[PDB]
RNA sequence: GCUGGGAAGGCCCGGCGGGGAAGGUGGCUCGGGGG
RNA sequence: UGGGCCACUUUUGGUAAGCAGAACUGGCGCUGCGGGAUGAACCGAACGCCGGGUUAAGGCGCCCGAUGCCGACGCUCAUCA
RNA sequence: GACGUCGCUUUUUGAUCCUUCGAUGUCGGCUCUUCCUAUCAUUGUGAAGCAGAAUUCACCAAGCGUUGGAUUGUUCACCC
RNA sequence: UACCAUCUGUGGGAUUAUGACUGAACGCCUCUAAGUCAGAAUCCCGCCCAGGCGGAACGAUACGGCAGCGCCGCGGAGCCUCGGUUGGCCUCGGAUAGCCGGUCCCCCGCCGGGGUCCGGUGCGGAGUGCCCUUCGUCCUGGGAAACGGGGCGCGGCCGGAGAGGCGGCCGCCCCCUCGCCCGUCACGCACCGCACGUUCGUGGGGAACCUGGCGCUAAACCAUUCGUAGACGACCUGCUU
């Protein structure tokens, strides 16, 4: 599974009714995919973990895309996953600063492959919930929790290094 | 595989490319260090070898076993007449180095000097420095030439002075002179410079350069000995008599 | 653009300013680079010194006058770089490093120009501030060149008169903002028009 | 040092990206790289915004965080920016350089004309003061 | 991790008077003046008082390697202002087994020759810092007194001192003989 | 009076890494590094001016030692500024480097 | 065109309101500097 | 023609081997071209002679075509990165 | 540093048979140069069951040196 | 020609291991993180050997006869040959957790340096910048100018040495009140839609002819000698006073 920004699903699927049980039971799943091709396929996938039920004696009854809520407002985000590194698997709970829900996954997805090289068919989301601001532990967001934040932003690097490439005079850094 | 028994180096890498040298005088290549501190002197001089003897004095060495007793001793014979300062040059340093910026002649410069500017004294006409002479006994070329002095005075930070050795004192079959660059050492550049100009078509004594029982350094051109092999030019082993295609490789 | 561009080095990240000089030098564009002491070299000094020290000891054992050439003039190892990122074993390279021109100092056809300014090849811009870096003249200096201390005292004398000079430029144009101020009851004409396109806020 | 600060009702000036030349209000902050943005009176709805995008400016207006679009908007209006921005000698020097980006080439003629009887005039009383200036005779 | 804003403050007393020239500090007490310059630190300092003078800096941004060079700068510029209103002085005693170590200062104080450090001939000479004063006690026998208005260069003294009047190719669990640095105190005790 | 042209620099053939097509150049123009900017160059033609040995006739004048490869830009060539252009015949490679006179014909301004 | 027959958002001081809380406004208590 | 050799997976002897011996498929041999700097076998793709367009694998500081994007978020300082 | 266990090297000997059988002169010594470092000595150090003297264990380090003989074709070896 | 005789064999810099200083991280401590110190048969350089399809300063520069050469000419007429190019920027030092500009009071043999104070800072005293700008003439006004423009016109002075090859200022006289901006008036090959037009440019290089003024009248190599040299070349020497 490769990434983008990704979007947000609730995948509802069921077993084949079977002149058994004429009306098997339908599971639903929040999962985090480029589209929903990709949503489907991680549907099978973790319902095929968690119950005995493969996508030839099942369907999927509604695939569809959860917008966000409040897209306006600056939200926390708790993830709780498992992931395994090259020994074994672990558990782990991050904090994130977002406006969406699939912002704060993706920003999980970036953050766990920059931090412990860990690829998307390794990490496996298994909680997301929106945290308020008295409840976080990680002090990389607990730092933005002030109501009258305030900081410089104080060595401006030059951006556009080639546009001129050939100047006379040298940049400032100080604004 | 490991020669299989130590033996240092035969010969020495610091003195290889094993030529000819490309000059018969022997350049200087490093004068001493200038210090403005010290009175203006010369700093080197131009002898020639005349012989070998030996001496006899006694050694005053406290600890040592020669202590207040006689030894004899190995001397080289220099012969040294005055040099007569003929010219000046000048040099400023540069990121590249360090160049000559002004040479200034004298007046009346001396027919063994001309013959060191000739290849073949016999067949020429001895013109040189003529038109140059002319420009010091002139008026419009000689505000020139100070003119000349003042630009060295105030960018020159080198100035040496060029002398050449009189061959009618000698008993020898040349008559051309040699040529030499003396670095002036100990002032400012315009105190240097004047004394320079002082001393300027005049002869200078090595009593004056040089000094009793200092220790000084000679730079020449080693005895021409040919084309040798390697068990003359490099001391290496020779090899056992029965060697079929020659020992002395 | 048919005249010579000539660049301060000072300031600037080597291997950046390297690459920039040869796609110029390829593309035409002689190209002058003066101040070669000054130009900085990312990582620390000792580090960057022994990985000069290992290419001081790469050599030809069987005639090391064949062999590489260790150039120590901050100029020479500056163009080495370019000659390094130029295509220079043809003549289109060839001709490309001889359109190249690089000096230690400023010397005394170009002191008297303006020197243009390499941004994406800045140490300010391409380091972070917390980084050690390194100088190519103490560099050169401690890998055997003779003449940091002739090419400061020079860069001082060059500096005196670029001071003077400056001077000279700054009563010029106080003298022309008082020209405005006496005579702008004449040009009150001329000045809003330059003013309507955009000239002159 | 430091005059500017990112914090809430702070001013900036984005300067590119699809918002550029645009003025925006500060509204919050999003973790270090981006803050919560919102130009309601510049005609920018309220949205994500990188510092890297955007200039502060000096001017802060008064609200509490994450307020509505009419709280910043009648702070906005309250104090309006648009007549203390534009009257900002920064504004005026964009103006000025976007018009002359409009110049056409009749209008690039009569700059030049007027422009060289300008720097004639300019240059010939400059001539004179400095001919004036030297009349120094004094011991 | 990079937190939003670290900072301390130091308090300077009356009789002092600190400048701020940027990352330049010149600080101006009744002892003589110091000076220096931190511009290898991105941090800002700034005088707040009238009649308290503060100084605060200031690190915005910065990891916990440079959020250590906060609490370093202050304790620098609270090191010169002690230096400028109390001034260091280190006393280091001479100790010796059996050869006494004899010491003379040489010009007004700068210069210091040991002599029979360990009964050997070698007379080992050290040039103090410029600024940094030695002498030998009165009140004790065998004692240097180094003083001087930065810490950095009577430390630095005494360590060169210390390291060269040390002992070699023997036991230095035995053989404990040098002059070493008592204890470091100010002029005025006040 | 006056230049009407614009200066580009030959600066090299369409080529990938160790195959390079003769009939394509790519040029770059003066004053544009990038596409949205190359897109005003996209027809105009374009000449390498050169001189020679012989006179050569000249169109509405005396014969003289110029020598003309006529050209026009085709399209733009990669991110910054640099088109690629299609002359009547292929341009020698020691023209590399050199200049190029974009002529702002067919103009569609 | 579809979607949660889009989600959010704008204006109508949204109005009768009902609650709730802190990244706590005013008001107060305490600590610092300016008449 | 009846000397074969190499690669994924399976597999025998051997401490192992660019070792020896099998199975299956593909290749190389008999095959150039784009990429892997370089290379029988890898990756892409198989070829009449050309123009235009577009791609694969692979790339886009400079050599060297292409990021001269105001690219995104982090991690990392190495006196053998 | 026992029981165990992880490595490096190609100065040992094997294993293999890819190159060479229309030929790459096959042991050792002598001679001569250069390189390496896994340092015996010397320079600068740290440790000790380092009091001194002597020695041992480490570190930066290959700049410099590392011999004369008896016996054996010997490489190795052993002794003076 | 011999350790088989005799003589000579050298100085610094950055630092490694290590030992430290101040000092956080971690209200303590800590050689370390930022910042300092000492430090070696190592390394680099010096000293010494060679001296680049690398430079420099200076000397002399061709006849007693027609005989060459150099300089001052735009001084002229032309020939070949190599082609590029198609306005210029004549300059602070720099900092980047800060800069730039201008003034009132102190100090430097009436300019430069500080301390106030006042501006500007997504650089407008701005390289996204600045300066030049060309169709040409003729009648006719208006302001800009009038203390001016132009003489490859003369003479003199000053500055520039890192590669100065340049730049600046005064005095003599000689032509115009034209040239810069806004206007009036008409004319020029207006070559009948079409490319290499437009500069640098009197470009660079090479032979040759005419034309005047100022000047100059040499060396190298061979041959011959020498033997400080040497396989041969090369090298060191001498040759009517
Ligand atoms: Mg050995
Ligand atoms: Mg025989
Ligand atoms: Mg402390
Ligand atoms: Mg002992
Ligand atoms: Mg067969
Ligand atoms: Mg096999
Ligand atoms: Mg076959
Ligand atoms: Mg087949
Ligand atoms: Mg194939
Ligand atoms: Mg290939
Ligand atoms: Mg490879
Ligand atoms: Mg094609
Ligand atoms: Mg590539
Ligand atoms: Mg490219
Ligand atoms: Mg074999
Ligand atoms: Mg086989
Ligand atoms: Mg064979
Ligand atoms: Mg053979
Ligand atoms: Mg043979
Ligand atoms: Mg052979
Ligand atoms: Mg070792
Ligand atoms: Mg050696
Ligand atoms: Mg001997
Ligand atoms: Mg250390
Ligand atoms: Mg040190
Ligand atoms: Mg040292």
């Amino acid at each position: 599974k490769a990434s983008g920004t990704l979007r947000e699903y609730k995948v509802v699927g069921r077993c084949l009714p079977t002149p058994k049980c004429h009306t098997p039971p339908l599971y639903r799943m929040r999962i985090f995919a480029p589209n929903h091709v990709v949503a489907k396929s991680r549907f099978w996938y973790f319902v095929s973990q968690l119950k005995k039920m493969k996508k030839s004696s099942g369907e999927i009854v509604y695939c569809g895309q959860v917008f966000e809520k409040s897209p306006l407002r600056v939200k926390n985000f708790g993830i709780w996953l498992r992931y395994d590194s090259r020994s074994g698997t672990h558990n782990m709970y991050r904090e994130y600063r977002d406006l969406t829900t699939a912002g704060a996954v993706t920003q999980c997805y970036r953050d766990m492959g920059a931090r412990h090289r860990a690829r998307a068919h390794s990490i496996q989301i298994m909680k997301v919930e929106e945290i308020a601001a008295s409840k976080c532990r990680r002090p990389a967001v607990k730092q933005f929790h002030d109501s009258k934040i305030k900081f410089p932003l104080p060595h401006r690097v030059l951006r556009r290094q080639h546009k001129p490439r050939f100047t006379t005079k040298r940049p400032n850094t100080f604004f | 595989s490991h020669r299989k028994f130590s033996a240092p180096r035969h010969g020495s890498l610091g003195f290889l490319p094993r030529k000819r040298s490309s000059r018969h005088r022997g350049k200087v290549k490093s004068f001493p260090k200038d210090d403005p501190s010290k009175p203006v002197h010369l700093t080197a001089f131009l002898g020639y070898k005349a012989g070998m003897t030996h001496i006899v004095r006694e050694v005053d060495r406290p600890g040592s076993k020669v202590n207040k007793k006689e030894v004899v001793e190995a001397v080289t014979i220099v012969e040294t007449p005055p040099m007569v300062v003929v010219g000046i040059v000048g040099y400023v340093e540069t990121p590249r180095g360090l160049r000559t910026f002004k040479t200034v002649f004298a007046e009346h410069i001396s027919d063994e000097c001309k013959r060191r500017f000739y290849k073949n004294w016999h067949k020429s006409k001895k013109k040189a420095f003529t038109k140059y002479c002319k420009k010091w006994q002139d008026e419009d070329g000689k505000k020139q030439l100070e003119k000349d002095f003042s630009s060295m005075k105030k960018y020159c930070q080198v100035i040496r002075v060029i002398a050449h050795t009189q061959m009618r004192l000698l008993p020898l079959r040349q008559k051309k002179a040699h040529l030499m660059e003396i670095q002036v050492n100990g002032g400012t550049v315009a105190e240097k410079l004047d004394w320079a100009r002082e001393r300027l078509e005049q002869q200078v004594p090595v009593n004056q350069v040089f000094g009793q029982d200092e220790m000084i350094d000679v730079i020449g051109v080693t005895k021409g000995k040919g084309y040798k092999g390697v068990t003359s030019r490099w001391h290496t082993k020779k090899l056992p008599r029965k060697t079929h295609r020659g020992l002395r490789k | 653009e048919v005249q010579v561009l000539v660049l301060d080095g000072r300031g600037h990240l080597l291997g950046r300013l390297a690459a920039i000089v040869a796609k110029q030098v390829l593309l035409g564009r002689k190209v002058v680079v003066v101040r070669c002491e000054g130009i900085n070299i990312s990582g620390n000094f000792y580090r960057n010194k022994l990985k000069y020290l290992a290419f001081l000891r790469k050599r030809m054992n069987t005639n090391p006058s064949r062999g590489p050439y260790h150039f120590r003039a901050p100029s020479r190892i500056f163009w080495r770089t370019v000659r390094g990122m130029l295509p220079h074993k043809t003549k289109r390279g060839q001709a490309a490093l001889d359109r190249l021109k690089v000096f230690d100092g400023i010397p005394p056809p170009y002191d008297k120009k303006k020197r243009m300014v390499v941004p994406a090849a800045l140490k300010v811009v391409r380091l972070k501030p917390t980084r050690k870096f390194a100088y190519l003249g103490r560099l050169a200096h401690e890998v055997g060149w003779k003449y940091q201390a002739v090419t400061a005292t020079l860069e001082e004398k060059r500096k005196e008169k670029a001071k003077i000079h400056y001077r000279k430029k700054k009563q010029l144009m106080r003298l022309r903002k008082q020209a405005e101020k006496n005579v702008e009851k004449k040009i009150d004409k001329y000045t809003e028009v330059l003013k309507t396109h955009g000239l002159l806020v | 040092v430091f005059r500017r600060f990112v914090e809430v009702g702070r001013v900036a000036y984005v300067s590119f990206g699809p918002h550029a030349g645009k003025l925006v209000a500060i509204v919050d902050v999003i973790d270090q790289n981006r803050a919560l943005v919102d130009g309601p009176c510049t005609q920018v709805r309220r949205q994500a915004m990188p510092f890297k995008c955007m200039q502060l400016t000096d001017f802060i207006l008064k609200f509490p965080h994450s307020a509505h679009q009419k709280y910043v908007r009648q702070a906005w209006q309250k104090a309006d920016i648009n007549t203390k921005w534009a009257a900002t000698r920064w504004a005026k020097k964009i103006e000025a350089r976007e018009r002359k980006a409009k110049m056409t080439d009749f209008d690039r003629f009569k700059v030049m004309k007027a422009k060289k009887m300008r720097n004639r005039i300019i240059k010939n009383e400059v001539k004179k003061l400095q001919k004036a200036a030297l009349l120094k005779a004094s011991p | 991790m990079k937190t939003i804003l670290s900072n301390q403050t130091v308090d300077i007393p009356e009789n002092v008077d600190i400048t701020l020239k940027g990352r330049t500090v010149i600080v101006k007490g009744p002892r003589g003046t110091l000076r220096r310059d931190f511009n290898h630190i991105n941090v800002e300092l700034s005088l707040l008082g009238k009649k308290k003078k503060r100084l605060r800096v200031d690190k915005w941004w910065g990891n916990r390697k440079e959020l250590a060079t906060v609490r370093t700068i202050c304790s620098h510029v609270q090191n010169m202002i002690k230096g400028v209103t109390l001034g260091f002085r280190y006393k280091m005693r001479s100790v010796y087994a059996h050869f006494p170590i004899n010491v003379v200062i040489q010009e007004n104080g700068s210069l210091v020759e040991i002599r029979n450090f360990l009964g050997e001939k070698y007379i080992r000479r050290v040039r103090m810092r410029p600024g940094v004063a030695c002498s030998v006690s009165q009140a004790q026998k065998d004692e240097l007194i180094l003083e001087g208005n930065d810490i950095e260069l009577v430390s630095n003294s005494a360590a060169l001192i210390q390291q060269a009047t040390t002992v070699k190719n023997k036991d230095i669990r035995k053989f404990l003989d040098g002059i070493y640095v008592s204890e470091k105190g100010t002029v005025q005790q006040a | 009076s006056g230049r009407l042209w614009s200066k580009a620099i030959f600066a090299g053939y369409k080529r990938g890494l160790r195959n390079q097509r003769e009939h394509t150049a790519l040029l770059k123009i003066e004053g544009v590094y990038a596409r949205d900017e190359t897109e005003f160059y996209l027809g105009k033609r374009c000449a390498y001016v050169y001189k020679a040995k012989n006179n050569t006739v000249t169109p509405g004048g005396k014969p003289n030692k110029t020598r003309v490869i006529w050209g026009k830009v085709t399209r733009a060539h990669g991110n910054s500024g640099m088109v690629r252009a299609k002359f009547r015949s292929n341009l020698p490679a020691k023209a590399i480097g050199h200049r190029i006179r974009v002529m702002l014909y067919p103009s569609r301004i």
